[PDB]
DNA sequence: AGCTCGT
DNA sequence: ACGCGCT
């Protein structure tokens, strides 16, 4: 996820 | 990621 | 494949 | 002294 907690996605 | 100082 | 902080 | 979260 993100960054942080990429994306998603990508 | 981790949280020990900062936690991102 | 795709990234990031200091208490 | 510590690595995290789905598309
Ligand atoms: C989270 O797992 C994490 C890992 N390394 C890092 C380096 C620098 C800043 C933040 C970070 N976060
Ligand atoms: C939190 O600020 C922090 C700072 N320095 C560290 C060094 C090593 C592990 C964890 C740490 N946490
Ligand atoms: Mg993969
Ligand atoms: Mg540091
Ligand atoms: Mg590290
Ligand atoms: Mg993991």
């Amino acid at each position: 996820t993100x960054p942080g907690v990429t994306x998603p996605g990508v | 990621x981790a949280x020990v100082x900062a936690x991102v």
